């Protein structure tokens, strides 16, 4: 029974690893979706 | 950790069971002391016979 409970708690540890990998993926994905920012394109306009 | 505590309880159970087998072999009627007496007495009888 305690062996099976150890398997359960290890599953919870891997799920909380997956949550952090998902947060990184969503954050770098929304960073990659915008090429430049509004102010960054504004600065390009100003240099031009 | 709780699994290891259960393992230690299991080993202490095995220790008490080994001691129970030992106490049974010490306290049984057909123990080694009866056979010591029995072959010494029968050895004396056997030489005289």
């Amino acid at each position: 029974d305690k062996v099976m409970a150890e398997i359960d708690a290890d599953k919870l540890a891997l799920q909380e690893s997956r949550h952090g990998a998902q947060s990184r993926f969503d954050s770098f994905n929304t960073l990659y979706d915008e090429d430049v920012n509004a102010g960054e394109k504004q600065a390009m306009d100003l240099y031009l | 950790r709780e699994a290891a505590v259960l393992q230690k309880n299991y080993l202490e159970t095995q220790q008490a069971q080994t001691q129970a087998q030992l106490a049974f072999l010490q306290s049984k009627f057909s123990n080694a002391a009866l056979y010591n007496w029995l072959r010494g007495r029968l050895s004396a009888i056997y030489y005289q016979f």
